[PDB]
């Protein structure tokens, strides 16, 4: 029936969305160079199918990597809106997650989620490279359990 | 109607050129994600550049007034986040100086070993990341495989990958796991080849030189007066190095050849760094 | 090596051209018969259709001289089909 | 470069004020004199060799 | 001759992975066709391997089970599926299972 | 002499490119004058019969032109196949 | 259709000319002209001018008009003055689409159009000439005569072009 | 005369009119200049190819390489105008007056 | 190792294979086994128009020789 | 016949390619999404200013050289002439005039364009 | 020319191309070589105004060879009458018209 | 059956283009001790499909200050030229046997710069505008050496007919006669094709993405497809030009074996270079071409115009 044909169509879209999401690392602090270590041939997320792409209009998922300050806050938000749909943000590190070490200071926003709708929370200070790689695996697993076409069919 | 000017040089109008204030960064890849560089341009020619810093400003010193000395130690690990152990070296040396307490000689030798290992950590990204922005991308992964190896060494001793929290006032927190000196020795033997790998890749390449040679040159006096330090002075021929002039810890009981350049441009510092890589390997 | 090869091609070209030279007599004679025959077919059609024109004597020599002129292609294929016209005007021209 | 820490101890068990000499701070200060008479595609080059990490220059 | 041995080793991979079915299974489930000695098995179906010939890292590895705590995991893969007592050995924190 | 050799070597020290191009341009402009094959080049170029050599009316007393395209009379290019 | 294919090609040529002649935005004016530049070569190609047709593509389509885009990129009038921005350019465009549509209708009925010159509305194919060109492309042989008989022309053309780079620097030097 | 020939002739005339009927952008005026010769180049090829004037085939290029040289002057004069005045406007190109 | 790249370019060999094989075989198939007789000059074109007219089936590629003349 | 058909078929295949690359992925839009991107900050208002002379200068020099190379395409056919001596003298004359314009251009600052 | 320097020193600069009946590459003709040769030799050593009227037959024939105005006017009337005749259906084109 | 042949040429070219990104990613990756895509399908065979249809399903945002119509015609022009680049290629028997194919091929390649100019203008951003102007001045500067090299190289061929190149190279590769021009040609194509070190047009590190700074999803694919399509055809053009191969009339298959193998190998060198050399700078880019490339090309053209007369080895025009 239509339910079966819509189940395979979104799966076909589901395949690419979980295998071709080009990430962006908003290089902020030691979390960023930690991401850069997963870029080493040790892990090479490119083998999963994701490549570091600049020009936020081209990317699908953007990773906050480091501590967020009020100065950095308006720019990080506005670049998030111009990021095309679907757009997912991954909080890497305690500072990005909830401020971490800089959670009480006068010039850090407590948690990056106060600015953007965080999809995946990656703990760590810094999160080890494969631990952040694990978060990317979760994001594809979360992407797998989406019902965009199913919802529209029942909409 | 007015009579024409006598010299026929009709008077020039208002300025019809602009300096095009450009908002470089932070999303721009070359801006380390966190830079607000703004500068003025007459065409490609640049007039002035304002490096608007602050996009990563944190309390740091503000909270140190409220954290104890032990609690304040991890702050330095996150200060110069590429040189993990070297910052704690500064803090531990300072704090133990006030306490008039000197660490045991075994602790001193551990600090210098990881300090120069940290010197390998920092210098690798310093050149490779510059190689990323300059173009050719391969040197990054080319050597970041090695960066994982002493990162694995960091984990074996302290227990964490980056922020070791190892160098504490009074020495080091823990002792090395048995055999750790052996594995780092294996890395040390093979690492000099990897340095040769880079020099083969970049040193004689025309494209790298022409994008680097005779670029950003400074005189010795301005470099010193500008408060510069380390390679920024040694690249300009300034004869100075803290480990040699004021040997802290056990740096006096070891010899190393400070790589003093004689041009001061971008190229001299690059050769100064790669030799510092080899001279770091001497310390290991 | 390229010097010797190019000289050989020039000998090959003149050999190819010489075959064309021998082929000119038959080709010229065949085209000579064809073009004037097809012109006569045009004139024969002219004197079945211009018989009713108040003043149209068939075969007016538009040029004043009695010297032969190569038929302009308009009066040659003008009364033929669309396929004949297209294949003749730009037939060589198209030929991708 | 020269990473120095200047702290004042009040005699208690906690630091009273700690100022850190960031090598990038002086270097980034001199970035203006660096860029004089150079290409825009060279400002990235001089920035690279200045060994600036903003966690250090921004304190 | 050397290329002949390498081709022979390539065919031995298919024989080692239970013929054609297992070779296609692991390739489309783990992107790995390298076979090592069996080293252990938890009470979950998580086949564990080990091959000292490989360099540090890939020298010991895993293919996860198909059924985990009443959950389908044939296609999807997770790193936390590893039980704790075996997580110690897998990450080379201890070279004895 | 001494200046010329020094200048050429000194120029070939900083720039190898333009001295090479000047050598090539200076060379290629010379050999065609002294080349012994240019006369051959025009001869074979003239030998190519693009158009048909229309026959001439035989009124007698021109033995040079042959009466048949096999007779020894007329232009011959036995050099061509050997060249 | 293939009866009057060159009728079409020349027709787009006229409307392409009306485009930039209607004084639109310079970038769009370039678009209208290059469209006319592209369609014009097809007219030449239909007549056997393969080399001449390809030239305007190489030195004029992808040549002259490319550096024109720089001056348009240099001028950058403070608002785009494109077709919708002004109303007289629309009137220029609408007008420029009128007479050639009017006269082609005038032409196609009685073929007796006498605007300035006596013009026939007959099919494009007629004026062609019948006869083989053998193995030598008539266009190529004529162009290759530059270095055979066009000796005087090519010296003057070369000298003037040499003066061309002399003047360009001198005027652009700005003392 | 063949309908094709009149199309280029009227193409020139409207192109020449666009060159003469100014507006506010001598950019657009210049665009009418090479287009005006483009019709000349196109038309010249038409007769020359049609009539088998073999040596005349040189002339379309000769017209081309020289009308192109005028662009070198015309655009270079433009930036000179867009330097002392900044823009490519024409109504402000009246400093001479008296 | 490096041979895992080979399947990536092995497919490429197939992709670039198709245009070459097709235009070769379509030319062969359409033109009765022989390749497309090209006419870079007007001479070769009017050669075909003789062939097309002389074939009696209005196709140049149909070749008919000594079996016709008497 | 086949030529503009090849242009036609390629043009269509491109147009359907962009057509379903627009309507099919049409989901939702916002002003911020359509806002210009300038390194992640606010655009102050630009792309409406002239760029000195150097880009223009190299543009004009290219055209002048491009027009000179336009004069020397027929050389492969020119080599098939009967009087080669007239050809090689004139063809060389074009070539060193290319050099002369470049040589003049070089010494008078020229290709070391403005800054 | 205003100063016929070409005639004085006898070096040919432009007149090799000025007419189509002169020497041509590979000895191939123009469209109207026969007519232009006739008109040219009619109007040599005569005078511009004298040859304007005396060599009138040659000029118009050569012009008609080049433009081909009246000849295709003949064809246009032929076609116009044909379409005004076969549409009403009095005469049918023979097979050789349609092949 | 001409239409089917047209499809039989264009989809396989596009199919090869998609797999380039895979081999681009993988050959690059292995060249730097990495692995490249190997999870999405066997050895990443399905990665281009995953990449392609994701960008197809990604919403194509148009900038607020866009000319929409110009924002669309430019990618159309870019890809349409890229496919039409292949119609005169001498692939055993060339599809469109244009006697002036080389002139045709140059004209379309030069016309490709209109995509760059309109891309920056329609985007209407300072970064896009300068990136486009920087891009176009790079390529238009490199046209002159592109045309001169062909004029010199083809001078020993006989004409501009691309099919005739096979006859000239029947015995030895054309590179042996003009190896100085072969590297002269190869670098200029690299600058034309906009690959590292000539990536200032894109400037992944310092110019964001150049003309593709805003182009996303749908209209980005055309530029990305047009870019990579030109890579093959330029390498294919170099393959036929200098690295010629024998062609048996009774077996055109063998020539296809050689041509495909050569052109894929030449493309391999393209990203091989991209993985070895740092990015150029404009002044170096402008200076290198007009100070060390033009004079050398001019002299070499002078060498090759006189050489056939020097050795009486002029080639037949037929
Ligand atoms: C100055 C260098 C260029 C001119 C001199 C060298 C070339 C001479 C030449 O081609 O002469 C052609 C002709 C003489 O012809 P020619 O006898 O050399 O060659 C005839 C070739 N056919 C038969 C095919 C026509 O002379 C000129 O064009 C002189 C032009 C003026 C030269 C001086 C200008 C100052
Ligand atoms: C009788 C004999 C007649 C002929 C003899 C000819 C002379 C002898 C041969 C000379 C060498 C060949 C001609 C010159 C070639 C170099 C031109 C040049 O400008 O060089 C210096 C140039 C410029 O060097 P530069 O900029 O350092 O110095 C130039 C000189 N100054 C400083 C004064 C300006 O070199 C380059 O441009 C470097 C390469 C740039 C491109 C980057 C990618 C390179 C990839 C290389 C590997 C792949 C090669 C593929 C080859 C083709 C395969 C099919
Ligand atoms: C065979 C016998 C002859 C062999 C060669 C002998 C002459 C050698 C001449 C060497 C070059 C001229 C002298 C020299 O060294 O000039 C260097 C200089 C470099 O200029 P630049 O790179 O800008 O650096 C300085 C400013 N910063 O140069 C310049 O500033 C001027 C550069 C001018 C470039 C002109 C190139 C023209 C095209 C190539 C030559 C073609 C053939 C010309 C005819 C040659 C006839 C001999
Ligand atoms: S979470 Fe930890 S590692 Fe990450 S930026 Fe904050 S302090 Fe640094």
């Amino acid at each position: 029936r239509g339910e079966y044909v819509v189940a395979k169509l979104d799966d076909l879209v589901n395949w690419a969305r979980r295998s071709s999401l080009w990430p962006m690392t908003f290089g902020l602090a030691c979390c960023a160079v930690e991401m850069m270590h997963m870029a080493a041939p040790r892990y090479d997320m490119d083998r999963f199918g994701v490549v570091f792409r600049a020009s936020p209009r081209q990317s699908d998922v953007m990773i906050v990597a480091g501590t967020l300050t009020n100065k950095m806050a308006p720019a990080l938000r506005k670049v998030y809106d111009q990021m095309p749909e679907p757009r997912y943000v991954v909080s890497m590190g305690s500072c990005a997650n909830g401020g971490g070490y800089y959670h009480y200071s006068y010039s850090v926003v407590r948690g990056c989620d106060r600015i953007v709708p965080v999809d995946i929370y990656v703990p760590g200070c810094p999160p080890t490279a494969e631990a952040l790689l694990y978060g990317i695996l979760q994001l594809q697993r979360k992407i797998k359990r989406e019902k965009r076409l199913r919802i529209w069919y029942r909409r | 109607w007015k009579p024409p000017p006598w010299n026929d040089v009709d008077p020039p109008k208002d300025t019809l050129v602009s300096n095009l204030t450009l908002n470089f960064g932070p999303q721009h890849p070359a801006a380390h994600g966190v830079l607000r560089l703004v500068m003025e341009l007459s065409g490609e020619m640049v007039r002035k550049c304002d490096p608007h810093i602050g996009l990563l400003h944190r309390g740091t010193e503000k909270l140190i007034e409220y954290k104890t000395y032990l609690q304040a130690l991890p702050y330095f690990d996150r200060l110069d986040y590429v040189s993990m152990m070297c910052n704690e070296q500064a803090y531990s040396l300072a704090v133990e100086k006030l306490l008039n307490i000197q660490p045991p000689p075994r602790a001193q030798w551990i600090r210098v070993l990881f300090g120069e290992i940290t010197r390998l950590l920092n210098h690798i990204m310093a050149v490779t990341t510059h190689a990323l922005d300059i173009g050719a991308m391969t040197p990054f992964f080319w050597m970041f495989e090695e960066r994982e190896k002493m990162f694995e060494f960091y984990e074996r001793v302290s227990g964490a990958r980056m922020h070791a929290a190892y160098i504490r006032p009074g020495g080091v927190h823990q002792d090395l796991p048995l055999g750790l000196l052996d594995d780092i020795y294996e890395f040390s033997k093979n690492f000099s080849f990897r340095i040769d790998e880079l020099e083969e890749m970049l040193t004689n390449n025309r494209i790298w030189r022409n994008r680097t040679v005779d670029i950003g040159v400074v005189t010795a006096e301005d470099a010193l007066n500008y408060g510069f330090s380390g390679v920024m002075l040694r690249g300009s021929g300034i004869q100075w190095d803290l480990r040699k002039t004021q040997p802290y810890d056990v740096y006096d009981q070891v010899e190393f050849d400070v790589p003093i350049g004689s041009r001061g441009d971008c190229y001299d510092r690059y050769l100064c760094r790669v030799e510092e890589m080899r001279q770091s390997l001497r310390i290991i | 090596s390229m010097m010797k090869w190019n000289r050989e091609r020039r000998r090959l070209q003149i050999e190819d051209f010489e075959a064309r030279i021998a082929l000119m007599p038959l080709f010229q004679a065949e085209k000579d018969r064809r073009v004037l025959q097809m012109l006569r077919e045009n004139l024969e059609e002219e004197a079945i259709i211009m018989k009713d024109v108040p003043d149209w004597k068939v075969g007016e020599s538009v040029f004043h001289t009695t010297r032969w002129v190569t038929p302009m292609m308009g009066e040659l294929y003008g009364l033929r089909t669309n396929e004949e016209i297209l294949s003749a005007t730009y037939g060589f021209i198209w030929y991708t | 470069g020269e990473f120095g820490v200047y702290l004042v101890s009040d005699g208690s068990s906690r630091p009273y004020r700690c100022k850190i000499k960031a090598p990038g701070f002086a270097h980034l200060a001199g970035l203006d004199k660096m860029s004089k008479g150079h290409m825009l595609a060279d400002v990235v080059a001089i920035i690279g060799t200045q060994d600036i990490v903003f966690g250090e220059v921004d304190r | 001759m050397e290329l002949v041995q390498v081709l022979r080793r390539g065919l031995q991979q298919v024989s080692g992975h239970g013929g054609l079915r297992g070779y296609l299974r692991v390739l489309f489930r783990a992107n790995d066709v390298r076979v090592g000695t069996l080293v252990g098995e938890d009470k979950y179906g998580n086949k564990y391997y080990e091959d000292n010939k490989q360099f540090f890292g890939r020298h010991r590895w895993v293919i996860y089970t198909t059924e985990m705590n009443g959950r389908d995991t044939f296609w999807d893969v997770d790193g936390s599926m590893v039980p704790p007592e075996w997580h110690r050995w897998l990450h080379c924190m201890t070279d004895d299972p | 002499a001494g200046r010329i050799a020094s200048f050429l070597k000194n120029a070939w020290a900083k720039e190898p490119v333009l001295v090479a191009s000047f050598a090539i341009g200076g060379l290629a402009i010379i050999l065609p004058s002294l080349s012994p094959y240019t006369n051959y080049a025009i001869r074979i170029n003239r030998a190519t019969p693009y158009n048909y050599p229309v026959p001439l009316r035989d009124d007698g007393n021109m033995p040079d032109v042959p009466s048949h395209p096999q007779d020894p009379q007329g232009p011959s290019l036995e050099w061509l196949k050997n060249l | 259709m293939t009866m009057y294919i060159a009728f079409i090609l020349s027709t787009i040529f006229v409307i392409g000319f009306v485009g930039f002649s209607s004084k639109p935005s310079p970038i769009y004016g370039g678009l209208g002209l290059i469209v006319s530049g592209g369609v014009g070569c097809g007219i030449v190609l239909n007549f056997g001018g393969s080399f001449l047709g390809l030239m305007v593509f190489l030195i004029y389509l992808g040549g002259m008009l490319v550096v024109f885009g720089y001056t348009t990129a240099m001028a950058t009038e403070m608002y785009p003055e494109v077709w919708v921005s002004n109303k007289t350019v629309f009137g220029a465009f609408v007008s420029g689409l009128m007479m050639e549509f009017c006269m082609v209708y005038y032409a196609l009925k009685e073929e007796e159009v006498e605007i300035i010159f006596k013009f026939n509305g007959l099919g494009d194919w007629v004026i062609y000439d019948t006869g083989d060109s053998g193995f030598f492309s008539e266009e190529a042989m004529g162009i290759a005569a530059l270095y055979s008989y066009g000796t005087w022309l090519v010296i003057v053309t070369g000298w003037s072009l040499l003066i061309g780079v002399v003047v360009i620097m001198e005027i652009t030097r700005g003392n | 005369m063949p309908l094709v020939y009149m199309n280029i002739i009227m193409a020139f005339a409207i192109a020449l009119a666009g060159l003469l009927m100014y507006r506010s952008h001598l950019m657009s005026s210049l665009l009418c200049l090479e287009g005006m010769m483009l019709s000349l180049f196109i038309m010249s090829t038409l007769i020359i190819l049609n009539t088998h004037f073999t040596l005349a085939n040189m002339m379309p290029i000769i017209l081309l390489v020289f009308a192109a040289c005028e662009a070198a002057l015309g655009l270079s004069l433009l930036v000179m105008v867009s330097n002392t005045y900044g823009t490519d406007y024409v109504q402000n190109l009246n400093l001479l007056q008296c | 190792m490096w041979f895992e790249i080979l399947p990536g370019i092995a497919v490429m060999a197939a992709c670039l294979f198709i245009p070459g094989m097709a235009t070769a075989h379509i030319h062969k198939f359409t033109n009765g086994g022989k390749e497309k007789r090209v006419a870079h000059f007007s001479y070769q074109w009017n050669l075909m128009e003789r062939d097309r007219c002389i074939s009696g089936v209005n196709r140049y590629h149909v070749t008919k020789g000594l079996e016709n003349i008497d | 016949m086949n030529i503009m058909l090849t242009l036609l078929t390629n043009v269509t295949l491109a147009s359907l390619l962009v057509l379903i690359a627009f309507w099919l992925p049409q989901l939702n839009a916002y002003s911020e999404k359509t806002s210009p991107y300038e390194c992640g900050f606010d655009p102050m208002g630009s792309a409406r200013l002239p760029f000195s002379m150097k880009f223009f200068l190299v543009a004009i020099t290219f055209l002048l050289f491009d027009l000179e190379i336009a004069l020397l395409l027929p050389l492969p056919w020119a080599s098939q002439t009967n009087n080669l001596k007239t050809m090689l003298t004139m063809a060389l004359f074009l070539l060193i005039l290319l050099a002369a314009s470049l040589a003049y251009e070089w010494t008078q600052k020229g290709l070391e364009w403005a800054e | 020319p205003f100063f016929d320097v070409q005639k004085r020193l006898g070096l040919d600069l432009d007149r090799w191309m000025t007419i189509q009946s002169a020497e041509q590459p590979h000895k191939i003709p123009g469209r109207c070589h026969a007519f232009e040769k006739e008109w040219i030799e009619c109007a040599h050593g005569i005078g511009g105004i004298r040859a304007e009227k005396e060599c009138k037959i040659e000029f118009d024939d050569f012009v008609e060879c080049l433009l081909r105005q009246k000849t295709m006017k003949r064809l246009s009337a032929i076609k116009r009458q044909r379409d005004k005749l076969i549409k009403e259906g009095k005469y049918t084109p023979p097979p050789h018209h349609l092949g | 059956m001409f239409m089917i042949n047209i499809l039989s040429l264009i989809i396989p070219i596009l199919l090869a283009v998609a797999f380039l990104t895979l081999v681009e990613r993988k050959v690059l990756g292995y060249m730097q001790l990495r692995k490249g895509p190997n999870v999405v399908g066997p050895y990443g065979l399905l990665q281009p499909i995953a990449d392609a249809l994701k960008l197809v399903t990604k919403e194509p945002l148009r900038p607020g200050t866009s000319s929409i119509s110009m924002f669309i015609i430019a990618p159309i022009l870019g890809l349409s030229l890229a496919l039409t680049m292949w119609v005169p290629l001498p692939m055993p028997y060339p599809l469109i046997n244009m006697n002036l194919g080389v002139l045709f091929m140059l004209a379309m390649s030069s016309l490709a710069v209109y995509s760059i100019l309109w891309s920056g203008w329609a985007s209407n951003s300072k970064y896009a505008l300068i990136g486009a102007l920087r891009a176009v001045a790079q390529t238009i500067s490199y046209e002159v050496t592109l045309a001169i090299i062909l004029l010199s190289v083809l001078l020993m061929n006989g004409s501009y007919t691309l099919s005739t190149l096979i006859t000239t190279q029947e015995h030895i590769w054309m590179i042996f006669t003009s190896w100085p021009l072969a590297m002269m040609w190869f670098i200029s194509t690299l600058a034309e094709t906009n690959r590292a070190p000539f990536d200032l047009t894109e400037g992944e590190s310092e110019l964001v993405s150049g003309f593709n700074v805003e182009y996303a999803a749908g209209p980005f694919a055309m530029f990305f497809m047009a870019e990579y399509a030109n890579i093959i055809m330029m390498n294919a053009f170099t393959a036929i030009l200098f690295l010629g191969a024998s062609h048996d009339p009774h077996t055109p298959e063998l020539y296809t074996i050689n041509f495909v193998l050569k052109t894929l190998a030449l493309t391999i060198t393209f990203l091989w270079i991209r993985a070895s050399y740092p990015r150029f700078r404009y002044d170096q880019l402008m200076h290198l071409l007009w100070k060390s490339f033009l004079p050398l090309t001019l002299a070499l053209c002078m060498w090759h115009i006189s050489l056939p007369i020097m050795t009486a080895s002029i080639p037949p025009q037929s």
